[PDB]
């Protein structure tokens, strides 16, 4: 029966994603990070302390928001003393960003948070936003109360105003005002406003929200955005980079005005013309075409052979068959590789396999 | 100003004390500042207006504003009085320049959860070769 | 949705219904079909007044005796969202069925809370809004108008425009709520109050208050009005007994004894001037009084007496006047000796308890004074003040207590009780002797309701328990039960705490109020659980007293500057305005998120009807047992006439008075069950008090709960805070808590 209670605990996890559908998503993305740095801090409820583990795990989401996401920019916001401090001007740089978090960590938080004033400050640093981007604000919030200057409520509607959207990640326990600013700033939608329940737990939330939101189907935007392709170019000797104006080896040729930058991707310099690579685009393209997730083989059929198809792996003898089948193609995987071709691969092998 | 019941005993300040008169005024001000009609709902005045003719014994003192031998009251509720006027001005200051009943008694657990509405796009794959 | 029962269609206003609601409806649909009363007690959590109204007017629309309802409620706020509910409810019959049947609801409240009069809206007591609005009113400036236009006396704009209609057409069809009867009558210069009044006889479902139905003074005029077998509803009923006794209750001190001789005076020098000019009118009202008539025949109906009626309609003698208060200048002579009488009788140096036949004996000893003419002090006095031409009744305002002290006494000789103290506070310099008529027996002012009406229904989210009322007010039930809530997750965390963090015993006994021990341990409480609490925290004591004296101790300490760094204070005050104002801001400091804390009185204003559902409150701070003041007078004589009568212990008593109490605080917590809050009860005599408890929130309190530290207790909060945040599983309430139109079929298919 303990085998089988893995099995069944399985099956419940794969309940959830069994209803996949694809959603509409928008790639380009611009964040706002908003951390909590008040007295409410200093507890030792996450060891060591919360101010310390929560920017840890900010350099940790920071990697794998540029990651995933290489073609969106992030701002870092901090609540100290009553007042919002800006760490880091939007950007597509993910260094910069991860520079800003690790002296951070040095600083003692201390004093009261203001929500109005970091999302104040956030309505600010996302005017200068295309429209087509999609304006989100992920904060952390770890006191129970607030101190403003002015009515929360004034800037919860200019903020469904400007279509911005805001993802909260409490500690303790449900604030009301966060439960109204990610209810009534998400369409009425209350799975945004989470709170963590346990050291582990929080890891799969900033995890989580990796992944671009879904766009509303009212909130319907269509444009046609202008970007360039630069060729790699190696030069014998080192000229001035058009963004940094220093000594490098060598650099990306725009191709709309020549000038040459350093890293990509980002805008250039001179035209203001979104520099990228063709990987870039790449890797958002799983989420436009998620692989349909595959659904375990009854043992009461038939399998159609002892090993798997993509790794070759015999499927163990043992109660409940340890096969999933692929609908599209009908391939038999193991347990193994329907993780592994659904978290780091997106295409079904057995699918590209059949000929046509 | 600190919300503590002040003693007699204690010599103060003569400069500062002759400004205790004019507070006394700014609180009457103050209080105007705040008075304002309130929704029904919690309307605490029409409770005890609902029968204008109710007649009963009074309460024991303990349901009563304490008072001293003499009979006058011993000022602890003045303090109740500015605490609660001091809460009142800081919300009031967040409101600065700078239907809804009926909808609070609805429950909302008993309406229909919340749907999401959000798009689906099926793309075609179709090219020509380079 | 729109379900059906055994013979009755009923269209419920939410797609979804609870277990609970279809429970409550079905018996409550047994208890009208068999007829009696019946006691019901649901949890706070789930919709009450939405389901009982949904029967109840299913009920009359369907079955042709089409009974009227009526609904009693314990304030007037209770009436303002009993309205909203019906109003809500009306709406979706109206969009459900494809047009407004025809029905008629309306609220009804005092002149103060419905006069739009630009000058007489804005007094501070509803005694001189109604001899204003009665002056303006009672029929005398109209017919002096009549007689001589150049009167100066003035009119109202407002009762005047109503002659103009006719009463079926006073509003239009449908429910009016306060809110919006007064936005609809300011638009055509109406008075909400008339029109209410003369609409009772129409209006299928009429909502007032207990005191409208028990009290005598203000109950006979709309108790003639309503219907017989019309269906009556208590809704929230747990301290019916103290509004009944109040009904018949009466206080005499030493001022009010003072100007009382002085209006005496006054009325004697009234009539001499009367009489040296216009002495028909005297000799008018003689004559009618010799035949037999009494106000009732003399008074118009759109006049009312100057003395409200202190007995009940089937307590007052219809005998002619026995003739020595036959005239005017006669009676006076009566009324000045009684007063005199009374003030000899509040020289007493201790305290003295005598029946209202002792007192009798004694009045008839001294003085001559029988007993027949001291009941018609009230009747006679309204005749004599009419006919007096006393427009301006400021002087004779006084006099209305000594009537009212003469009928009751000589009325009543059972169950009653006279209490005279040398004392009224202990706590003086100077002795302030006071008079105090008290009613013992709780059933007498009820006795006709459960009379009159047939079927009863009396329901509250914290009745229990549920034998006593029954004992208490001599009624009998067909049936009494308790629902108790199917939540398929733990909503509230009922717990007790004995001893603080030092584990030292923590009580809120009276008498060592001023305890340096006792003072931390509830500071301690009272901040830790303020740094937990999200948004609301809600604290309740014993007495206004007790809490205005810890709060002074906690202010020197420092305690207070701890909790205004995480919340805002706000405190309950007597004046009624300014904890209005309270509440507001207290609401919203909640809303926007900046926190605050509400310290209130267990049986202070805030708990009779303002409600914390949600964000308003998050964690209940019951600090002690809000037990009454032991040594009063007052309540001993009650807690004997019990024993001796009702064979009721008086620990028993006490100990089920202050229970009521707690409990009812506790229930203003939660209103659906998607609301979740901890009830932390602060004292070492609540271990013993389970049992004692609502049923529905017993239930909730585990075994291990009973005794409980500070340290402990906060920990338990702190988890039970975190894991309510977390998203509820739907499958987890799809048909265990929560019903649909399916599920509800489903169990109407199982269940037959
Ligand atoms: S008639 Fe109505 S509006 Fe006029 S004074 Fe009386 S209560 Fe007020
Ligand atoms: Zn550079
Ligand atoms: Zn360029
Ligand atoms: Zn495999
Ligand atoms: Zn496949």
């Amino acid at each position: 029966a303990s085998l089988v209670a893995s099995i069944v605990e399985a099956r419940k996890k794969r309940t959830a994603k069994k209803n996949i559908t694809p959603y509409q998503r928008g790639i380009i993305r611009s964040l706002i990070l908003t951390l909590d740095c008040s007295e409410a801090m200093l507890e030792k409820d996450l060891r060591p302390n919360r101010h310390a583990m929560i920017i840890q795990y900010a350099i940790d989401f920071v990697h794998e928001f540029f990651d995933q996401n290489p073609i969106s920019q992030m701002g870092i916001i901090i609540m100290r003393n009553g007042l919002a401090q800006l760490v880091s001007q939007v950007s597509g740089n993910p260094q910069d960003h991860i520079d800003a978090l690790k002296s951070i960590r040095k600083q003692e938080p201390k004093g009261n948070p203001s929500l109005q004033n970091a999302l104040e400050m956030a309505r600010g640093l996302l005017l200068p936003v295309p429209a087509h981007c999609t304006r989100e604000v992920l904060i952390v919030f770890g006191s129970l109360s607030t101190t403003d200057p002015g009515d929360i409520h004034q800037t919860i509607d200019s903020l469904v105003s400007e279509k911005i959207r805001v993802k909260v990640l409490g500690l303790s326990a449900q604030v009301a005002i966060c439960k109204e600013l990610c209810k009534a700033t998400n369409y009425g939608d209350e799975s945004f406003y989470k709170i963590l329940l346990d050291e582990t737990h929080l890891k799969e939330l900033f995890n989580e929200a990796v992944t671009p939101l879904p766009v509303n189907k009212i909130n319907k935007g269509f444009t046609l955005v202008k970007m360039g392709f630069p060729t790699r170019i190696f030069e014998d000797t080192p000229t001035f980079c058009s963004c940094h104006s220093k000594l490098v080896y060598g650099g990306y040729f725009c191709p709309n005005c020549h000038s040459k930058v350093c890293s990509l991707p980002t805008v250039c310099p001179c035209c203001d013309l979104m520099l990228i690579l063709s990987t870039h685009l790449a890797r958002s393209y799983h989420h436009l075409m998620p692989l349909k997730t595959f659904a375990e083989v009854p043992t009461t059929e038939k399998f159609r052979s002892e090993d798997c198809f993509s790794c070759q792996s015999r499927f163990p003898i043992l109660l409940t068959s340890s096969r999933y089948r692929c609908e599209d193609c009908k391939q038999e995987f193991c347990v193994d590789c329907d993780v592994f071709i659904h978290e780091i691969l997106h295409n079904c092998p057995g699918c590209e396999s059949k000929p046509v | 100003l600190r919300g503590e019941k002040i003693m007699q005993n204690d010599r103060g300040d003569v400069i500062i004390d002759r400004y205790l008169t004019l507070d006394q005024e700014f609180d009457r001000k103050d209080d105007d500042m705040l008075l304002h009609p309130v929704k029904k709902i919690i309307d605490l005045d029409g409770n005890i207006q609902d029968d204008p003719v109710v007649r009963g014994n009074r309460p024991d003192f303990t349901m009563q504003p304490g008072v001293d031998i003499n009979g006058n009251s011993d000022g602890t509720v003045d303090i109740l009085k500015g605490m609660n006027r001091l809460s009142e001005k800081m919300i009031m200051a967040l409101k600065n320049e700078y239907n809804d009943e009926r909808n609070e008694l609805k429950i909302d657990d008993l309406n229909e959860s919340y749907k999401t509405n959000y798009a689906i796009i099926h793309l075609k794959r179709n090219a020509h070769e380079k | 949705m729109k379900f059906y029962i055994d013979d009755l269609p009923v269209l419920f206003p939410y797609p979804k219904i609870y277990p609970e609601q279809y429970n409550y409806m079905c018996d409550i649909k047994k208890t009208l079909d068999v007829g009696g009363n019946s006691i019901l007690e649901m949890p706070s959590g789930t919709g009450k007044t939405v389901s009982l109204l949904s029967l109840t007017i299913a009920y009359q629309m369907h079955y042709p005796e089409h009974r009227k309802i009526i609904y009693c409620s314990r304030t007037m706020s209770e009436i303002e969202k009993a309205l909203v509910e019906l109003e809500n409810l009306m709406d979706y019959r109206t969009k459900e069925l494809g047009y407004q049947e025809d029905f008629r609801g309306l609220g009804l409240t005092s002149r103060k809370n419905l006069c739009l009069h630009p000058e007489v809206s804005k007094e501070r007591k509803g005694t001189v809004v109604d001899e204003k609005c009665r002056r303006m009113t009672n029929g005398q400036a109209k017919r002096k108008l009549e007689e001589d236009p150049e009167a100066n006396v003035e009119l109202c704009e407002y009762h005047e425009n109503l002659y103009n209609i006719e009463v079926e057409d006073y509003l239009p069809k449908g429910v009016f709520s306060f809110e919006k009867l007064l936005k609809y009558c300011e638009e055509k210069t109406l008075c909400p109050y008339f029109i209410v009044r003369r609409m009772i006889s129409l209006c299928n479902i009429i909502i007032y208050s207990y005191h409208y139905l028990l009290d005598p003074k203000i109950a006979e005029r709309v108790s003639n009005e309503v219907s017989k077998d019309s269906i009556v509803i208590f809704d929230e009923a747990h301290n019916i007994d103290n509004v009944c006794i109040e009904s018949l209750s009466l206080d005499l001190t030493t001022d009010a004894l003072r100007r009382a001789t002085r209006g005496a005076n006054a009325l004697d020098e009234r009539i001499s001037e009367v009489r040296k000019v216009d002495s028909q009118k005297l000799q008018d009202e003689y004559e009618k009084l010799v035949q037999g008539l009494h106000s009732a025949d003399i008074l118009t109906d759109q006049e009312e007496p100057f003395v409200e009626t202190p007995v009940l309609p089937q307590d007052l003698l219809t005998e002619a006047i026995p003739g020595n208060i036959r005239r005017a200048e006669h009676f006076v002579s009566f009324l000045k000796r009684l007063i005199e009488y009374l003030k000899t009788r509040m020289k007493v140096l201790h305290v003295i308890s005598e029946t209202p036949k002792s007192f009798l004996q004694h009045l008839k000893q001294l003085t001559f004074i029988e007993r027949k003419p001291l009941r018609f002090c009230s009747e006679r006095l309204s005749l004599l003040v009419r006919t007096l031409e006393v427009t301006e009744v400021e002087d004779f305002t006084a006099l209305k207590d000594i009537a009212t002290f003469a009928t009751l006494i000589s009325t009543y000789e059972e169950g009653f009780l006279l209490i005279i103290e040398p004392y009224e506070i202990e706590n003086a310099a100077v002795p302030n002797p006071i008079m105090r008529f008290t009613c013992l027996d709780a059933s007498i002012a009820i006795k006709p309701v459960f009379e009159r009406f047939s079927s009863v229904i009396i329901t509250s989210g914290t009745i229990s328990p549920l034998d006593m009322y029954p004992r208490m007010l001599n009624f009998k039930t067909v049936l009494q039960k308790s629902y108790a809530m199917t939540l398929a997750k733990k909503s509230f965390l009922p717990m007790i705490i004995t001893k603080g963090s030092d584990q030292v015993a923590i009580s809120s006994r009276f008498e060592i109020r001023n305890d340096p021990s006792i003072v931390r341990n509830y500071g301690s409480m009272l901040v830790e659980f303020a740094k937990i609490t999200p948004d609301g925290m809600v604290v309740f004591f014993p007495s206004y007293l007790y809490m205005e004296s810890i709060v002074s101790m906690w202010q020197t300490m420092g305690i207070l500057d701890e909790v205004w760094k995480h919340k805002l204070i706000l405190v309950e005050t007597p004046d009624a305005q300014e904890t209005s104002l309270a509440l507001e801001t207290y609401r919203k400091a909640c809303s926007n998120g900046r926190g605050a804390i509400l310290l209130s009185v267990a049986r202070g204003k805030v708990s009779e009807g303002i409600d914390f559902d949600h964000q308003y409150g998050r964690t209940v701070l019951m600090i002690g047992i809000p037990f009454q003041y032991t040594e009063s007078r007052i309540l001993k004589a009650r807690l004997e006439f019990m024993r001796e009568n009702y064979r009721i212990r008086e620990n028993d008593f006490l100990s089920f008075d202050a229970m009521r109490h707690a409990a009812q605080c506790l229930g203003r917590v939660l209103r659906g069950k998607d609301d979740y809050g901890v009830m932390v009860l602060a004292d070492r005599r609540f271990s013993r008090k389970r049992s004692q408890l609502p049923k529905w929130i017993a239930q909730g309190l585990s075994d291990a709960d009973l005794n409980l530290s500070t340290d402990m207790a906060i920990s338990n909060t702190k988890q039970f805070l975190r894991t309510m945040a977390q998203p509820t599983d739907p499958k987890d309430q799809e048909g265990v808590s929560v019903w649909s139109y399916e599920d509800l079929i489903k169990h109407q298919n199982s269940r037959k």
